[PDB]
């Protein structure tokens, strides 16, 4: 009853408390009952919002639960309930099909999914063709946060040995089929004396049996064959009685071990250390966890753009591999939480558990909308490929700053809030790309300051999922020459919804760009600025961009 | 399924079930590449795709659908019926169309005036699939066609000869004047003798391979039918003219050859959808689910309005805008949702999910999502067919270009505005699915019969139902009436007159009610042996019935019409094609088949359909596809005739356009006559007549604000008995679709009066619309205008005198007997036109649009001029008269004493007879009026306009009361003698 209340409190948002209430093996089955009831209500009432969090909670609980009872019908009821979801739209029926396959695999092989996840994360020996492993990198500058640095240190500890990982995997696999009829204490005592090679052989045999049983085709026959094979393996390896040996021996949770997380600071050098950790792994998939505020959003987008330019002839992706990116805020997180309520409640909101949960159970990538900026200089050289979230354009003190920077130094004074002398500004904006009809419009006047903002920064009070850009004319000319009425003098905040922008200066009036107060980039002396809108940065979230 | 590769290589494939096996193209392609290095080499030179073909009946068929093998069930069914388990499918190359094929397509495009092959304004392949699917009825009609009878196209009727024509047969004998070379012989033959008997009698009255062709016309008196049953013979008897024929060699059937079909037969699109049990996901293993039944989806319907995009804002109204989405089925809004009002600018963003209260399983076939942009009133509209023509629910993003308004047929179109660069555009998102969602087959079988009722109705409820059935079509049904009709649906089948009301009582927004309706109409028999009622069929083909099965029922009853009966209602059927939700409907197939069967029906169908292609953008593509199918069907001789007609029409279009921009007309006419003028062309409003040279010295331009061309052509037939020319008015700047609809209604009314043995001397002229605001009108000879008759003596200053018309008619009568005949004809024609214009509501006209011949007959002309004014104003803000009964007409009839006269009494009697005759067909007249208002009006109609007729036709009243009503109308006409005409003159001046 209290588990149902905790579930209800979790949905209408609590989270770690809800996960920790499941301390007893029967709490797993109780929570599964509650989740199935909530899912049935959701389907009956057609509530699209609650499907993804409920699906994820069911997946996690079934992954962690030990030894579904032989008489239990949770798996069959869940299979029917989800198979009823095939008439739902694509982002929901996709999760439906994923859970249906997962449920079928867990019903045929009771501990297939937990064994798969733990074996992949710990990088244990695999006899399957093209063996896979999971590596976690926590990219933490030493100036991110003390609490987050400490939690990364806790995750960075090597912790369990391959011996202990094999013991835990074998214990979970044998309990998932022999729940209360196996002596887990005696089995662990016998396993503690086993050698590493023996443990590896036993684990490989059990894993092969589970994979074979996962595709038998008949649930009862698959379970019977897996039970027979596990009994044979136990008899071969000298295991004690595992068939109805002792009723007193009750269930044990066997929680997921801490994944082998590596904490290395890359110092914002465009993801250089990823190649180093590839090389170390040589001597599959890797999970990148990015910690930091908005100040490193530019660094992250440059790094990913460089990686997406380079991987075509780099060993990171040519070797069997999968690169996943996770972001923790410590405003990308605002946008992600706006799209994903689960991300808002769990990540954007004892902490190592949540980081591991986000790493393990976030499988839907959301492509962050980034803007491609190209600047044509006053000297004839053309620069391209600049990525931002907002932009401040036209400042003459900023072009003095860019001239001070030159071709090999930082643009000191590009931070904005600087007086600008009037310049000859041409504004070109493209409108109407919602219907595929791009309409270009032109103005040519005198201007000092222009704001180029993304609605996603303030999308909480606007049209849902609006990828458009806002061009704002405000605080213009009055900063230096308030009496210059010929140009854009004063001008209250005027907003134009735009998608592509071209702002053109003049040689006698040099132009400048402020890239969210990023002074690291070098741009010599620019005049023409072109901003254009699948793009970049697929940050993983629990549920993708629901339509 | 064995496959035959393009090298005679036989690759034995295996039946791969039905789940996502339209990679069968890719599967067989990869298998061919593996099994032949020649295929590997040809991969670098082969086309993009190939074609899979089989042989259903020896003739070659194509599998034209790329989604699932469930579609291909017809080939498998034929193979299992023939018991040949290994089926052969030939893989053939996508050979490009030949040079002659492209030339023929270009000629067809020139004839149609629209490029059917252009796929730049389609978001699906419904039009192309209709093009492919219309081949089967076309080939069926071409194969089952009598060559000689088609070539000679006799115009016959099976209706009994009217008594006023029977009295014109003096001694049960008819004289026919047969011409051979310059010799002419009169042969007396009984009216019950076939043309073969007449020809044998002529030969015995001294080879035998000859026919009788009407002199001066391309009309033949052939076939096995009594000589009295020919429309030409009846026309000659009615006009008292002598029947002249010539002994002509029969036209060669080889001239009507049809070129071979390029495309293989496409079969049907009903394969993708099966019964519910086959499409449902319940009982499946979530791995064999390749399609999802529509009736499984229990969720509410949901559509995401993304935004609105316009290049430049209209300045009519602004400052607020919202979107209203209506799920509706045949003008019945099943559900309606609205968006929040937002400021009206060039681009408005909502990105809001509108979720209706209608379940997805409850969406019927032909359900229509009407997206309307309102302001603050309505600004734009567009429609999307929720269920595709393959019985598939729509999914994905749609950028639909909207229609701008300037109850209407054009509001039901599923076409998208072709003006991409300037029109309003609305972006919507419909949910995507892993598996396609298919609406199951309409009804598996009524084996349980839907619990057909056994208990007798109580007497009181029987009386209530019978009272409901007898009521007029326009009388609304309350909730109680609909509940009674549906609750006793199995009793309402026994009365065919209740079918429109019964099917209007069906709740189309519920799936089970639609299934019960299909079970109900699956056991229709009283309707099948029911005598054909044109009014009931028209009611079933109206805009209120969007269901495919009801339309199929109506067309099935239409199929029993005669050729002349189809000619009577051909324009109404073409207009009713607008109401069909899908392009390939039973009405389109019926029109195609009956235009291919008869040459006259085909000619008039071509012109009626080309006019709609030219003037109506909403239904350009559907009508263009239908016309392309017909033109591919008809023979090459009639294609050449159509080409010559289109050539002369286009060059006269150019001449009218050049003259209207401004002796000059004369010079342009000699430029035409010496170059680019065909030697002879078939007259568009009269296919039996061939106009030859142009009498340039007689052509002119009327003193009209439109400046039409008065042309007179020479008759191309040397066998013509008179030197009379052919008059044709080519007019620009007026919409002639309304005029020709009114003329068709007048012809139908005349047919009704003939059925009740009444000759009102009302004869409509020949008007055909040929293009956007341009058309052609027949010139009635020896006729002038009443306004011009008045202006001869008094009327230039507005003064009007009563004796003008009687004296004018007297002057044109050579003798006293001719004057008496002219007076009688004037009385009859005036009564007929007064009754017709009062019933149709176009009676409030002026003298400038009323004509009279020298024989006394009366005419109303330029119906488009007054129809629009009547629709806009209805005469409620001025002094309105029921019809033009001017005191000059009364003086021609009576003694002007305003008491009575024998001719006036006869006029009253005959007009009352005609009024009651029309009241006998009240239902047909009402449905025709409703269709005319829906289709012929570029504006938007509503109630209080359609129902006017049920006040004019005196619906629901005694015959004596209706007679008194028409007498009161006559009296109020006699009260306003010159007031309304003087007011019209002041308004014009």
């Amino acid at each position: 009853d209290r588990i149902q209340h905790a579930l209800e409190r979790c949905l209408h948002g609590c989270w770690s408390l809800q996960e920790l209430v499941s301390r007893d093996p029967g709490h797993f089955l109780i929570l599964l009952e509650q989740i199935l009831q909530k899912t049935r209500e959701v389907q009956e009432k057609g509530t699209y919002d609650l499907l993804a969090p409920l699906a994820l909670l069911f997946y996690s609980t079934v992954l962690c639960t030990p030894h579904f009872p032989p008489d239990s019908d949770l798996l069959l009821k869940a299979a029917r309930t989800y198979h009823r979801f095939l008439t739902w739209p694509v982002p929901y029926c996709s999760i439906c099909q994923e859970l249906l396959t997962f449920i079928d695999a867990e019903l045929k092989a009771p501990g297939i999914s937990y064994q798969r996840l733990v074996r992949a994360e710990q990088g244990l020996s695999t006899r399957s063709h093209r063996s896979s492993t999971v590596t976690v990198l926590l990219l933490n500058p030493v100036e991110v946060q003390a609490e987050f640095l400490d939690v990364a240190d806790k995750l960075s500890t090597p912790g369990p040995s391959p011996h202990s990982a094999y013991i835990t995997l074998l214990l979970h696999a044998f309990q998932a089929t022999f729940g209360a009829h196996c002596d887990l204490s005696g089995l662990h005592r016998r396993l503690q004396s086993k050698t590493l090679a023996e443990l590896e052989a036993i684990f490989t045999e059990t894993a092969e049996a589970q994979e074979l049983a996962s595709g038998i085709g008949d649930a009862a026959e698959a379970r019977q064959w897996l039970r027979t094979k596990l009994q044979a393996v136990g008899e071969k390896a000298g295991f004690p009685g595992v068939l109805d040996t002792a009723k007193p021996g009750k269930l044990r949770t066997i929680p997921i071990p801490v994944a082998r997380c590596y904490t290395y600071s890359w110092n914002q050098d465009s993801f250089d250390i990823l190649q180093e950790i590839l090389l170390k792994e040589q001597e599959s998939t890797l999970r990148v966890v990015v910690f930091g505020s908005d100040r490193i959003s530019g660094k992250v987008a440059r790094a990913y753009s460089n990686l997406r330019r380079l991987e075509n002839n780099r060993p990171l992706l040519t070797r069997f591999f999968k690169l996943q990116f996770f972001y923790v805020p410590v405003d990308i997180s605002h946008y992600l939480g706006m799209l994903d309520p689960w991300y808002e409640r769990n990540v954007l909101g004892i902490l190592a558990d949540m980081l591991l949960y986000y790493c393990r159970f976030a499988a839907r990538p959301v492509l962050l909308q980034v803007y491609q900026t190209e600047l044509t200089f006053i000297t004839g050289e053309k620069t391209t490929e600049i990525f931002i979230h907002s932009l401040e354009l036209g400042h003459s003190a900023a072009t003095r700053a860019i001239k001070a920077s030159g071709p090999g130094s930082k643009r000191l004074g590009i931070d904005g809030d600087r007086e600008a002398v009037p310049l000859t500004l041409q504004i070109i904006y493209s409108k109407g790309a919602i219907s595929g009809r791009s309409r270009w419009s032109n103005m040519e006047k005198l201007c000092t300051s222009v704001n180029l903002s993304k609605a996603c920064r303030q999308q909480e009070e606007l049209d849902s999922s609006t990828e458009a850009l806002t061009l704002n004319l405000t605080e213009v000319v009055k900063r230096q020459t308030p009496k210059s009425k010929k140009g854009f003098n004063q001008i209250s905040t005027s907003q134009i919804k735009v998608d592509k922008v071209q702002i053109i200066g003049s040689n006698s009036c040099p132009f400048a760009v402020c890239l969210d107060q990023d002074e690291r980039k070098i741009l010599q002396s620019v005049i023409r600025c072109e901003v254009s809108p699948l793009l970049c940065l697929p940050i993983m979230t629990f549920s993708g961009a629901l339509p | 399924i064995e496959f035959v590769l393009p090298s005679p290589e036989t690759a034995l494939l295996h039946v791969a079930g039905h789940g996502n096996v339209e990679q069968m193209k890719a599967q067989v392609w990869l298998r061919a590449l593996e099994t032949s290095v020649a295929a590997d080499f040809y991969h670098r030179l082969g086309p993009h795709h190939f074609l899979l073909l089989y042989q259903k009946k020896g003739q070659w068929y194509e599998i034209y659908d790329k989604y699932q093998v469930v579609q291909t069930l017809d080939c498998l069914r034929y193979w299992k019926a023939t018991h040949r388990s290994p089926g052969q499918i030939h893989l053939v190359q996508r050979h490009p169309p030949s040079e002659e094929s492209q030339a023929f397509q270009r000629q067809l495009t020139a004839l149609i005036g629209y490029d059917v092959t252009d796929v730049s304004n389609v978001h699906d392949d419904e039009l192309e699939f209709t093009r492919r699917g219309l081949v089967t009825p076309r080939m069926a009609e071409v194969a089952s066609r009598d060559p000689k009878l088609y070539a000679m196209h006799p115009w016959v009727t099976s209706k009994p000869l009217p008594e006023y024509l029977w009295k014109k047969i003096a001694n049960n004998c008819i004289f026919i004047v047969i011409h051979r070379s310059t010799t002419s012989q009169t042969i007396k033959v009984s009216p019950d003798d076939t043309p073969g008997a007449i020809l044998q009698s002529f030969f015995t009255k001294m080879e035998q391979d000859f026919v009788l062709r009407v002199c001066g016309r391309d009309e033949y008196l052939v076939g096995e039918t009594p000589i009295k049953n020919f429309q030409w013979v009846r026309h000659c008897l009615k006009n008292g003219e002598e029947i002249h024929v010539v002994l002509d060699t029969p036209p060669d059937p080889a001239l009507d050859e049809v070129r071979k079909e390029e495309w293989p037969l496409v079969d049907d699109c009903t394969g993708v959808t099966g019964y519910h049990e086959q499409l449902t996901i319940h009982g499946k293993d979530h791995e064999s689910v390749f399609t999802v039944s529509l009736w499984d989806c229990d969720r509410k319907f949901r559509v995401k309005i993304r935004g609105i995009d316009i290049p430049v804002l209209p300045r009519n109204t602004d400052l607020t805008v919202f979107v209203e989405a209506n799920i509706q089925h045949g003008q019945q809004v099943l559900c309606q949702r609205r968006t929040s009002p937002k400021p009206f600018t060039e681009e408005v963003l909502w990105n809001v999910w509108l979720e209706f209260s209608i379940k997805i399983k409850d969406l019927p076939k032909g359900a229509l999502l009407n997206l309307q942009i309102y302001c603050g009133q309505l600004l734009y509209y567009v429609n999307l067919l929720l269920i595709d023509h393959r019985f598939l629910l729509r999914r994905g993003e749609y950028v639909l270009h909207m229609w701008q308004i300037s109850f209407n047929a054009d509001k039901l179109t599923s076409a998208t505005n072709p003006d991409k660069e300037n029109s309003m555009s609305i972006s919507i998102l419909l949910d995507n699915y892993c598996h396609p969602i298919a609406l199951p087959k309409h009804q598996p079988t009524p084996d349980p019969e839907g619990d057909r009722v056994r208990a007798e109705m109580p007497n009181q409820l029987r009386k209530q139902l019978e009272a409901i059935i007898a009521t007029d079509p326009l009388n609304p049904l309350t909730a109680e009436d609909k509940e009674l009709l549906w609750h006793f649906r199995y009793e309402s089948l026994k009365h065919p007159k209740a079918y429109p009301k019964l099917f209007s009582s069906v709740k189309w927004g519920q799936q089970e009610i639609v299934a019960k309706t299909y079970q109900l109409l699956a056991r229709r028999e009283v309707w099948d042996q029911s005598a054909l009622d044109v009014g009931l069929t028209m009611q079933l083909l109206d805009c209120n019935f969007s269901d495919e099965n009801v339309r199929a029922i109506a067309v099935q009853k239409l199929e029993s019409l005669e050729d002349d009966d189809v000619l009577h209602y051909l324009l109404q059927l073409v207009q009713a094609v607008k109401f069909e939700p899908y392009h390939d409907s039973a009405l389109a197939r019926f029109l195609l088949k009956r235009g291919l069967r008869n040459k006259r029906i085909g000619h008039f169908l071509f012109w009626f359909l080309r006019s709609e292609i030219a003037q109506s953008r909403h239904y350009q593509q559907r009508f263009a596809v239908i016309l392309e199918a017909y033109l591919r069907g008809c023979g090459t001789a009639m294609l050449h005739d159509f080409t010559q007609q289109v050539q002369v029409i286009e060059m006269l279009q150019k001449v009218t356009l050049d003259i209207k921009s401004l002796s000059q007309l004369k010079q342009k006419l000699e430029n035409l006559q010496n170059s680019q003028l065909p030697e002879s062309f078939r007259v568009p409003y009269d296919p039996g007549l061939k106009a030859g040279a142009l009498a340039i010295e007689k052509c002119k331009v009327m003193a009209s604000k439109k400046k039409p061309l008065w042309l007179e052509f020479k008759c191309a037939d040397p066998t013509a008995l008179s030197n009379e020319t052919i008059g044709i008015i080519f007019k620009h700047g007026d919409d002639l679709r309304q005029d020709m609809l009114i003329l068709q209604i007048l012809r139908i009314m005349e047919s009704i009066w003939e059925t009740e043995s009444l000759d009102l001397c009302l004869l409509p002229y020949g008007c055909i619309s040929t293009g956007d605001k341009i058309g052609m009108i027949e010139i009635v000879k020896d006729a002038t205008t009443i306004a011009k008759i008045q202006q001869s003596t008094v009327g230039n200053t507005g003064a009007f005198k009563d004796e003008v018309l009687n004296h004018w008619l007297k002057e044109k009568s050579p003798t006293e007997e001719k004057f008496q005949a002219a007076v009688e004809r004037f009385v009859y024609s005036c009564a007929g036109y007064c009754v017709a214009t009062f019933v149709l509501g176009i009676g409030d006209r002026h003298n400038d649009n009323i004509m009279i011949t020298e024989t006394g007959n009366l005419f109303h002309i330029d119906f488009g001029h007054i129809l629009g004014n009547y629709k806009s104003f209805l005469g409620i803000n001025k002094e309105r008269v029921p019809f033009v009964l001017t005191p000059d007409f009364l003086f021609v009839m009576g003694t002007s004493g305003k008491k009575t006269s024998p001719h006036f009494q006869k006029f009253q009697d005959i007009c009352v007879k005609a009024y009651l005759a029309l009241r006998h067909h009240t239902n047909l007249l009402i449905i025709l009026f409703s269709m005319m208002l829906m289709t012929g009006m570029p504006q938007l109609t509503s109630k209080e306009d359609i129902e006017y007729i049920r006040d004019a036709l005196t619906v629901g009243k005694n015959e004596e009361d209706a007679k008194k009503y028409f007498l009161d109308q006559i009296e109020v006409c006699r009260d306003k003698g010159w007031t309304v005409q003087f007011n019209w003159f002041l308004h014009l001046v």
